[PDB]
């Protein structure tokens, strides 16, 4: 991120989620599970930033993400930037792209679905509206608006 | 090797238009030359974990008039094997491995698409679940229109009754939506409209409908006349006492029909449909019913054969 | 003259070892050329005093499987015909004058043996009486242990939950107690644990057995790790929440487990094998369901058939 | 000390958790909800220690903790010290011993306990059985091993 | 003697603001001084042919809280009284020669009125029938108001929720509109919306009413805040779930609410009120179950009592 | 006010031996000397969520024989309050609003502590949590105990039965665990033996216990003999009639038994106590429920009454 004296450091065969905004941070760890792991994994949240100010920040080393992992993080940080990085330099810097579905972490807002009790991973349709994201769900079918689905 | 060989039927969403066709073609085909053997020596599950009598008979009937044999159940007064418990995924990945297709009914959406996840090679058919989908009695209800109209383009229809829950409307609508020409007429109260989702897709697919109050109105053009039951254990008995007398039909609000008009009713009807209209040319309620064994037939020995000599 | 022919099926203690051979070889035999028409106009009562749907499906799926008909029912919401009161002799004496063989269920002990005390000629099969036998499958669960190691001598098998009341433990020991070389491995807290009149029929036999409580001391070394359900219904809550992730199995135990070791369940598992489990080569419960096809088609094809072409 | 090999530099007065064992520091993030603040929040896991060999290692810059909250994390974090450190001079190591009342984190394994469907926190009493840790549920007064109530 | 003495509660509109008012203050005067054996040796049937155990523990409280004895039942899975079948006016036409008073609950809609035409001299009060009245319920509701606010004019009420079909939420409505002043805001799902009969009768009577899809929008100008229970029957699952949102309440969705609002909740809360918003000075739902007692004391007094001394 | 005044009667272990012998002192005055006017204008709720007629009726009349007043529920096939599956929380939350003590029987334990917290400062009595406690139970053993030993020291006290599910048996034994020179003798099957964590309890606090399979080992030397019911469920059928006669007294098994012994049980005694042993003078299961009204009594007495006098 901007900003380097007191900070964390560097790594060499690992990804960076930067630009990640404030407390989505830690729920991009959890939804994701990514300290599930034995990389070397280093964490900033509510970090000193330029335009966005405090910006969490997940560093994990030796692991990639192709472009559709990133694409995950879509609906939770449109604006972050995933850093594929090797030999200290940003091989490539990727940017989270809408998805054209979205699996496990979402929950059907369907309290009927017959996805709950059972042993199945949610899965949604993705498709964005004016002014939202639509998600269908692949067993009741029933479509919700992302702002329901992801509401608690 | 037929397109739906082997292939689940859960949604009607999952249809493309030569599917639907190939479903009624073949239907036809089987009631003009029935072939009684043709599913000899295979076993079916009629897993009805939702009891529902006319259904459920009517897929057990088919399955018979194809030779094949049946073992399964109705209601469950228990909690869908586990001696109470156990998911259904469980209670599937086991039938699944007597015999050769599961026929399914189920309170829950989602239901019959969970169950294809776990009979490995055995072929599931949705036959409801929740208020999702109910693929065939609508497949049947499509062959009754086809049969009739003698297509299922540049058609006029009309809906009544509760469109908002009606579930079998939502498809039917869906269904026909998929062909060109046709025009749609919602009759229902404001409190059981048709939905927007349903509106939408249409206007998005230049298909014309139109809300009416009276069927009076729109008898004249009507070709199929789709009447809906009113869920009326979910209304309140003073309102549904008035959403009533507008949207239910009589043998009098016939006199203006066309010739080759007709009346469907998924059934069953009870305050909706006058009985003295059973006897009139348009009642077609009951034959279409019978429709369902020759519907349901065909997607059974569609999807349990590679090339059918029909 | 078949050994089983026109014989009843009652209780593993009455089946002899080659009688188990006869059935398990006449099994495969049927698994690899079935006999559909085998026992076609043959009529078959599939009376569930004591509703169960696993078994009774799994058995009638059977019965189809071989040509035969079927006539039943399920549950006894009234008191087991007689319009209540009716003794179970009278409404045996009566059946069997229709049908050529009874497949029964009951919640009482006895019920099958009293049975074929009035079925006259009719064969009568049991598929559960009380806490009693349930031959049936364990004909199968052996038929799955054999198909998989080859062979019913000289295994190590390992048993866990549910000991002191599974029922099908019980005869599954007595069952293998009846060949050579076996090894018990019982794995229950001491509220469930394996009977002593198990244990003392297997000192009595120079069979050798060896209590444990963790899968971990014993998975290296075990052929059939067969899991028994919790009669949960049964324990005090907070007492079942104790004995529980002890005798739950995971597929992370399941790392140093044998080659050529399987898991099986009679079925239904809910908290005693987790779900990541039925993805490992080691998971055979639904194989092990599946085959209790082929053990009760063994069983009527040897019991209503004098000598079989096989 | 091990962070000035690549320097993610150590910092002032405050509260550090460390010698936490890994996979176990993600939980503590989790259960005793320590994302939820804005004080400079910086994370790192499996990393390199000798007995242990890895650990993960919360950062609570500026900002103590209670006596006590150096216990509750006595049943999850026993071998680990919270740093009583007053800037940069690591002054004030405090070692947290277990607790004798645990509350809200734990689950009564108890399905037939009032607390379950109810909005209450649940709370144990703590002792060390065998010394396999006891704990006693405030409400069904039933007593299962800390090893029954944590498994899930 | 007193004006209601002797005197019919069955509808909210059979009241004036007189009645009403007289109401509200005896019960301020009752709860500051009571008197124990104001109905020392009356007799009160507590007649609930519904069930409903919070009114009706609330209700025989408040008897026994002036001394008066109490006799009753409740949902007898065959109608109480005459025990087989008998008219519910056989039923009142002897309680009526037992009793002091009667209090009744009845699932069909002018229970208490057709009651009122048999209890020969005995006073009925009716605590709900069906969907048409509950009296008792909108007078705490009031008594609640009234002393949280100090008055019942020029009030700026907010009404969340099932406001189509909640009975005590069209009855509150009507009661208010008996005062001068006061403003409503309505923020329900249109499926749920207020009956039209009713914005009806605030648009003559010349009230300020508005609809609202949210509680934000208005949390800045409210007094009190009155939710309703959305019967989750009422709707099909996913419906509720994308409309849920519109109708619950948390303690954040507070921080702009006025000093004086309360939130009030005829209960049961449980899916609407999350358990955060009972710790604020707002709540007032409990409190209000508790004036249930003082209001339906009053009643009781001037009802059973002559010269209600205040 | 006296020691338990206001106070909360949940666990007895949140009672001291002082608080016992508290109360069964002022039972001994009040079954002397009674106060029918002590909770003269007191109401009481008798919520029983969980059915026990036994526990309801007597805690009742206990609360008649003060004068108090009377409101509350029982089994309600949906939890009563609330009416919908609203929290116990929301619903002692009313009940408090309306009542001055609450007396509850939950089927789940635990039930009584968190009402506790939510009764305000209205006094919860627990009559009972699911396996948890049953104070009142145990007080008026205690009661029965000390009034006819004249003590609670250095007693051998013979307990047979359901040992291991028994909560009288728990209680009844960490009760007298408060006292001095206590002798345990536990009478029951190993399967149903008394649980390490009071008998690990008891190696504490130095108390002498022993295990015996048969009455006539020490009837001989007891003075208390304390039946439990094994409640038939709790066993397999063969199982239980194999261990039956361990468990069951007869007037013969009497003929070595001290003057003094007195044989208790918390009832239903029905399939342990011949009626043969009702005519002998040391039954005294009878006299023991009578002292529950006494016991039931003198805790409500405390707990509502300040200065109690006596
Ligand atoms: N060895 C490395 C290489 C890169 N990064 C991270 O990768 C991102 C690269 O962004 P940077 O080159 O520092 O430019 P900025 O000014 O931060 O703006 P931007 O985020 O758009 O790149 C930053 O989070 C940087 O900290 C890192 O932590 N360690
Ligand atoms: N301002 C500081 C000071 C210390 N630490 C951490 O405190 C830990 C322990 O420091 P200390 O006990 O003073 O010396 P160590 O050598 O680390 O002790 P040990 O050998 O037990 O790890 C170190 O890992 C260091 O990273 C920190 O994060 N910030
Ligand atoms: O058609 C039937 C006869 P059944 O009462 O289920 O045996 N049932 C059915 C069909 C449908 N809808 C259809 O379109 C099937 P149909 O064309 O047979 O009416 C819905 C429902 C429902 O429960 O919502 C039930
Ligand atoms: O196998 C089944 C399937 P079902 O639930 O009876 O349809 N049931 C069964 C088997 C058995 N035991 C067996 O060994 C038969 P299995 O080998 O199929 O598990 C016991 C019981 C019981 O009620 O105690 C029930
Ligand atoms: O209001 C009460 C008891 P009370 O007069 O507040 O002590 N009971 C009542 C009211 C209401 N009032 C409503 O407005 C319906 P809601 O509780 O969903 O808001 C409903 C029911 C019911 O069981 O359907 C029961
Ligand atoms: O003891 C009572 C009534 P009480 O306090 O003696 O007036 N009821 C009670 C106690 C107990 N006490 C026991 O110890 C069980 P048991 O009666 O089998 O010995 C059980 C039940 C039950 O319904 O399971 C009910
Ligand atoms: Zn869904
Ligand atoms: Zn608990």
């Amino acid at each position: 991120t901007h900003d380097n004296k007191l900070q964390v450091e560097a790594i060499k065969r690992g990804t960076v989620i930067d630009h990640i905004p404030a407390q989505i941070g830690f729920k991009l760890l959890s939804l994701f599970k990514l300290t599930e792991t034995d990389q070397r994994i280093t964490i900033g949240l509510n970090l000193p930033s330029g335009e966005m100010g405090r910006k969490d920040l997940i560093k994990i080393e030796n692991t990639f993400l192709s472009e559709d992992q990133v694409d995950q993080l879509a609906l939770y940080a449109p604006q972050a930037t995933v850093n594929r990085i090797d030999n200290y330099e940003v091989v490539g810097k990727s940017r989270p792209s809408l998805p054209e579905r979205i699996d496990n972490v979402l929950v059907c807002p369907n309290s009927n679905c017959i996805s709950h009790a059972e042993p199945v991973s949610s899965s949604f349709a993705v498709r964005k509206r004016a002014n939202d994201i639509a998600l269908k769900c692949k067993y009741c079918e029933k479509e919700f608006s992302h702002n329901v689905v992801l509401a608690n | 090797a037929n397109p739906l060989y082997q292939k689940h039927i859960i949604s009607i969403n999952d249809l493309s238009r030569d599917d639907l066709n190939l479903v009624l073609a073949t239907a036809a085909k089987l009631k003009a030359n029935p072939q009684p053997e043709l599913l000899k020596h295979k076993v079916i599950a009629s897993c009805f974990f939702e009891a529902s009598t006319r259904t459920r008979l009517s897929f057990e009937t088919s399955m018979h008039r194809l030779g094949a044999s049946v073992v399964g159940f109705s209601d469950s007064a228990n909690t869908s094997l586990g001696k109470k418990g156990e998911t259904l995924a469980d209670t599937i990945s086991v039938i699944s491995t007597y015999v050769d297709a599961i026929v399914m009914r189920h309170p829950q959406e989602g239901a019959a698409r969970l169950a294809t996840e776990f009979s490995g090679n055995v072929p599931v058919l949705n036959a409801g679940d929740g208020s999702n989908q109910h693929p065939t009695q609508t497949l049947l209800d499509l062959f009754t229109i086809q049969e009739t109209q003698g297509r299922l383009d540049n058609l006029h229809v009309a809906m009544v009754g509760d469109l908002k829950y009606g579930r079998t409307v939502h498809s039917l609508t869906q269904a026909l939506a998929k062909f060109d020409g046709n025009r749609f007429y919602f009759i229902a109260p404001d409190a059981l409209a048709m939905p927007q989702y349903i509106l939408d897709m249409l206007d998005e697919k230049g298909i014309a409908w139109s809300l009416h109050s009276s069927i009076e109105e729109v008898m004249a053009e009507v070709d199929i006349l789709y009447m809906t039951r009113v869920q009326k254990e979910r209304l309140d008995p003073s309102e549904y006492a008035n959403v009533k007398a507008q949207f239910v039909l009589r043998a009098s609000d016939l006199h203006n029909a066309k010739a080759n008009m007709k009346v469907l009713h998924p059934l069953p009807r009870v305050d909706e449909i006058a009985t003295d209209v059973d006897k009139t040319p348009h009642a077609w309620y009951f034959q279409q019913a019978g429709n369902g064994i020759f519907a349901r037939q065909a997607l059974l020995a569609l999807v349990l054969n590679r090339d059918l000599v029909l």
